[PDB]
RNA sequence: CUCCGAACGGUAAGAGCCUAGCAUGUAGA
């Protein structure tokens, strides 16, 4: 099935193989699980001017 | 919240207490996690009285907002009565509750064939709320010390 | 599964004000190096203190002679490492014991920055001392225990790392004094002076006065006083 | 006054928002007060009332609240009350054709505890019991049926207040 | 809001008719507020200062300026507009001026005494920025 | 019929201070006699 | 060595706010 | 991961930020495919494509619960709790409709009910259609109007609590 | 003619791999 070779590990289903990615030791050397939010206003407002522009 | 305190407090991430005081398994598994859950006579009985006194207490909110009336408070209370038999409660917790529920029907068969001997009795009304605050009071006062008892061990384990 | 009538305190656990205010709890906090229930009982030591409280059980800070809440010490106020491994204790230890630990520890919102309390904080503004000496890294159990401390080792380095004697007045006498240098050993020339209260003494190649400059560094205590000792001049000034 | 509201503005638990070391508190003590239900359905506003009050008593832990007025109403105040409201809705029922009942389930079973439009209440469908007492033959008593928790209350006409 | 009692006040409300309503307003702004920046119990000493203003200003309006009926004092205090055991507590001549009500009770406090809020300035220490826990200040 | 109400107290619920620090205060914190 | 005592409430605080 | 986004940013109106929804629907909602895309990484901007790439407005669908993306979507939006200036743009954005129907339910959800009805006051005035997934999957043709009005009506919608303050008229007698 | 029942006695037995909802709030320098 779904192969880790970080780890080397067979996962037998998709949700081991994306839960092998972050939320282990691969992830404490990636930086572990934190993740914030970006600004407010710039992302959204950069991400709607390239969403219109990619979008027309 | 004190019942859903204890649900998660025995580390059972399979089960959520509706707040309307239900009780429904959420992944369509048991057998083995139906072994560490399907027990606790005092949860089910617990839960059961409370079950009643929340349709009590819910009936009269949407009563002081929006349906409260004459009809919905007193058919509500009648009909609670009837359905601390049909609906809520029933008796898998505790023997005796069906024979306070029986005498409960039949208070309820006095009272309505007395009340609707006129033009009035005949189809759903008010139906006095007169009984359900004596009959259940009292089968609750009787319950206080018994689940009193048994709920403080099952808090001990 | 352990009540009792009186804490087993400290002399600064207790605090620098004669009056204090207890509060006695039944059966409280589950005793933290043997897991028992003991007598949880908290008072405040002083003005703008911590609120110090009970930590260890009565059974087991009596086996081990030890005070309930610091376990150091109630004859002496090392820890229970120094005064297992190591008499040299009593030049050690210090009388007028500092409240430096009765003192709140440092609030972490303002570590973190933004310490809303203003000056109101009940918890205390200065900056945490550097994590990297294992003096920010010690525990209870280790402690409790004469095995792996921090402090005890770094307290009996301090034990081995480091003559113009005086304050004889009228208990220290010449032929006591040249007594207690006779088991040292040999003198050449001794003397005593009595207008400063004072002994002049020396020795063949120093060595034995050299211990006895180990033994009266405001250490040698006979006939009860701490005499003064600064040294002499060895350069015929 | 509004401290329990306010304290128990706490439906959750941000593992120390009202929650650091009371959550075990408020699993333990709440099977020690199902009594409280007890208590609880026995103060409920008759017919013959509107909304009324109580008394209550909060810890501060506020996992708990019995309502700890045990309810003293007199004899044929309590008779002529809800047989009042037992000719009224016999009559009541002579008159509407009114085909409705309430809902089974008188909230939705998810819903959550509904504390904020009557947590401001300011609406009260006050419309409840009273037949309309005619001023020629009641007057000895209009100021009297139509007190709820004061019809014993009365501290006037010896009631012992 | 509704006043639950069908009583229509005598004297009329419409003296202290809008002060009562910004109170109102101001207590509900109080309990609408989250539980963030407060540690345990810090946003609760808002309810309680919000309290002891009504209450005080309605002290003030019926007993110290002598201006509004005891009826309308006694319909404001069946109303909700005050309360009782504060009435009668600042009306003694040993204290006027309290924070609340929590700092009165002998048995709030673990040691068996009253809390600093009910205490003298001048009596107490100098270097002193302790503030009531129960109540909100002193 | 005191000791044997306060051992059945017990069984149903169950089923100042002057202390002279005489150990080693001398110095220390001067002024402690009666504590 | 600890005993009981009787003592003066309000000198007692007294003396500790002193 | 799954349990929380946000470490200490605020709170739910009155139960656990990360549970608003039903715990069933919360529990299915933890396994999908697009579910499982979304927890491995999601940012603004991310949720910002992730909106304007479906559009579909619906719930779950057959026998087996599987959740809609626009459900994971608000279940995402929900978990990292953006501020209020970032959904007041998203349902003030008129280019992207599903982007807007998702700021419109994440303000009717979180936010307070003066503020979701100054919200859904212009949202009442959108005529353009929008699709829609029935509750056996089968695409239904609705408009943005319709699902606004009833997402200010009462809760009747699937996989959604959100009880209002009071009608109209006593809204109106209390403030503006 | 209108007296309505609930649970236990019931789902196996394990092998290698994979992921999670929680809980304590400390004396020390
Ligand atoms: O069908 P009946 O034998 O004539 O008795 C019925 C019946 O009571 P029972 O079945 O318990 O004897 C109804 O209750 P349901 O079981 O049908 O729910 C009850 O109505 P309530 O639920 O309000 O008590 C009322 O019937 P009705 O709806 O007309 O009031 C009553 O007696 P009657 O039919 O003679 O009135």
């Amino acid at each position: 099935g779904y192969y880790c070779n970080v780890c080397d590990c067979v996962v037998k289903d998709s949700i081991n193989f994306l839960d092998h990615i972050n939320g282990k030791k691969h992830q404490r050397n990636l930086g572990m699980s934190m993740r914030v939010e970006r600004s407010t206003l710039d992302q959204v407002k950069k991400r709607f001017e390239v969403n219109k522009k990619k979008m027309e | 919240n004190m019942l859903n305190l204890l649900i998660h407090r025995k580390n059972l991430n399979y089960l959520h207490l509706d707040y309307n005081f239900n009780l429904k398994p959420v992944k369509t598994l048991t057998t083995k996690e139906r072994k560490k859950s399907r027990f606790g006579n005092a949860f089910h009985l617990c839960r059961e009285v409370l079950r009643l006194t929340k349709l009590v207490v819910d009936s009269h909110v949407q009563y002081r907002l929006g349906n409260v009336d004459a009809f919905q408070l007193a058919d509500g209370l009648q009909y609670i009565f009837a359905h601390v038999g049909q609906l809520t409660g029933m008796y898998r917790y505790k023997y005796k509750l069906m024979r306070q529920i029986r005498m409960c029907k039949d208070l309820k068969h006095l009272i309505y064939y007395r009340f609707n001997t006129g033009p009035v009795g005949k189809g759903p009304g008010c139906g006095f709320w007169a009984a359900g605050w004596r009959v259940w009071l009292f089968f609750m006062r009787g319950i206080t010390p018994l689940l009193e008892r048994w709920l403080g061990n099952l808090l001990a384990r | 599964w352990e009540d009792a009538d009186f804490p087993i305190l400290c002399q600064t656990c207790l605090g620098e004000n004669p009056y204090i205010r207890m509060t006695k709890e039944k059966y409280g906090k589950e005793c933290k190096i043997c897991a028992r229930p003991f007598t949880v009982f908290r008072w405040c030591p002083g003005v703008r203190m911590r609120f110090k409280k009970t930590e260890v059980c009565q059974t087991c800070s009596k086996l081990k002679n030890v005070c309930q809440t610091c376990l150091l010490d109630l004859e002496y106020g090392l820890p229970i490492q120094v005064r297992d491994a190591g008499d040299m204790l009593l030049k050690l230890a210090r009388t007028t014991p500092y409240y430096k630990r009765n003192r709140p520890h440092i609030c972490s919102f303002w570590v973190k920055g933004e310490c809303k309390r203003g000056e109101e904080c009940p918890y205390r503004h200065e900056k945490p001392t550097d994590p990297d000496d294992p003096l920010a890294d010690q525990n209870i159990k280790d402690r409790y225990y004469g095995i792996n401390d921090p402090v005890a080792d770094k307290l009996l380095k301090r034990a081995s790392t480091m003559l113009y004697v005086g304050g004889l007045g009228d208990t220290i006498t010449e032929t006591d004094l040249r007594n207690h240098f006779y088991q040292f050993g040999e003198i050449r020339t001794i003397t005593v002076v009595q207008r400063q209260q004072c002994a002049f003494i020396q020795f063949a190649t120093r060595q034995a006065a050299e211990v006895a400059a180990e033994k009266s560094f405001n250490k040698l205590i006979v006939n009860g006083r701490r005499l003064n000792v600064k040294w002499g001049r060895s350069q015929a000034a | 006054p509004e401290h329990v509201r306010k304290i128990i503005r706490d439906h959750g638990d941000m593992t120390n928002r009202k929650f650091r070391h009371d959550k075990r508190v408020y699993l333990g003590a709440l099977k020690y007060m199902p009594h409280a239900v007890l208590k609880l359905l026995e103060n409920m506003p008759m017919p013959w009332e509107q909304i009324r009050d109580v008394p209550v008593l909060y810890h501060i832990t506020g996992a708990i609240s019995f309502v700890n007025e045990i309810p003293w109403v007199i004899e044929p105040v309590y008779i002529s009350q809800w047989g009042s409201m037992w000719i009224m809705m016999r009559r009541e029922k002579r008159d509407r054709r009114h085909f409705k009942r309430m809902r089974f389930p008188p909230f939705d079973d998810e819903e959550p505890p509904l504390d904020y439009a009557d947590n401001i209440l300011d609406v009260e469908p006050l419309e409840a019991i009273q037949l309309e007492l005619d001023p020629e033959e009641d007057a000895p008593v209009l100021d009297w049926f139509y007190d709820h928790q004061p019809l014993r209350d009365s501290r006037k006409y010896v009631n012992g207040s | 809001k509704v006043k639950r009692s069908r009583k229509a006040p005598p004297d009329g409300w419409e003296l202290i008719e809008p002060t009562l309503d910004e109170l109102d307003q101001k207590m509900r702004e109080a309990e609408t507020e989250p539980h963030e920046g407060k540690r345990k119990v810090e946003s609760l000493w808002p309810i309680f200062r919000i309290h002891h203003q009504k209450t005080r200003y309605i002290f003030d309006l019926f007993y110290k300026r002598k201006a509004i009926s005891r009826e309308l004092y006694e319909y404001c205090i069946k109303e909700g507009y005050a309360d009782k055991n504060l009435i009668a507590k600042w009306k003694k001549q040993g204290y006027e001026n309290l924070c609340c009500l929590r700092c009165i009770q002998t048995r709030d406090t673990n040691f068996g005494t009253n809390c600093i809020c009910r205490v003298p300035k001048s009596k107490l220490e100098v270097g002193r920025i302790i503030e009531c826990t129960h109540c909100g200040c002193r | 019929r005191v000791a044997l109400e306060k051992s059945v107290s017990q069984k149903v619920a169950a089923a100042y201070i002057r202390y002279t620090p005489s150990q080693q205060g001398v110095a220390f914190n001067s002024g402690a006699k009666q504590r | 060595y600890a005993e009981p005592a009787h003592i003066n409430d309000f000198m007692f605080e007294q003396q500790r706010r002193t | 991961m799954a349990n929380r986004t946000v470490k200490d940013a605020h709170s739910i109106h009155g139960t656990n930020p990360q549970y608003l929804v039903e715990k069933i629907i919360r529990t299915r909602i933890y396994e999908s495919k697009y579910w499982k895309e979304e927890c491995f990484g999601l940012t603004a901007e991310l949720v910002v494509d992730k909106a304007m790439e479906l559009r579909f407005v619906g719930g779950v669908y057959g026998g087996n619960i599987k959740p809609t993306p626009f459900l994971c979507l608000t279940l995402k939006m929900l978990q990292i709790q953006p501020e209020k200036d970032i959904i007041v743009e998203f349902i003030k954005n008129e280019d992207f409709k599903y982007v807007r129907m998702l700021g419109a339910l994440y303000m009717r959800l979180t936010g307070t009910a003066i503020d979701c009805y100054k919200y859904l006051e212009p949202l009442y005035n959108d005529y353009r259609k929008i699709k829609s997934q029935n509750r056996n999957g089968e695409f239904e043709l609705m408009h943005v109007d319709e699902f606004i009005d009833e997402l200010l009506h009462s809760e009747r919608v699937c996989d959604i609590i959100l009880p209002r303050l009071q009608k109209r008229y006593v809204l109106e007698e209390a403030e503006q």
